[PDB]
């Protein structure tokens, strides 16, 4: 419900803004989910890791 | 001090045409590097058209 855009009231870029959003939330929370799947790989055991 | 036609049509109206053109270009700046509609292409931008 970000990219429901009758575009664009930014207009930046002409339908390229949310790419930066899920880009960056990919980036910051990536290294947190990294250790959260690495430490926390033991706490991601061979059960519902699937 | 006869002419006075031109003297403003020399000085005033010509520079007012020049700067009037300049502000008219400032009514087409639109702050976009770029975006457009362009039936054939991207055409980058509304600046162009």
């Amino acid at each position: 419900d970000i990219n429901l855009n009758k575009a664009t009231e930014f207009i930046l870029v002409d339908n390229n803004y949310n790419s930066t959003n899920e880009f960056w939330d990919g980036l910051m929370d990536r290294l947190s989910p990294y250790l959260s799947y690495f430490i926390d790989e033991k706490l991601k055991t061979e059960e519902d890791m699937i | 001090s006869l002419t006075f036609f031109d003297d403003y049509m020399n000085k005033s109206f010509l520079p007012k045409i020049q700067m009037t053109m300049d502000y008219l270009f400032t009514v087409e700046v639109e702050s976009n590097n770029p975006y457009a509609l362009e039936l054939s292409d991207e055409n980058h931008n509304i600046f162009k058209t």
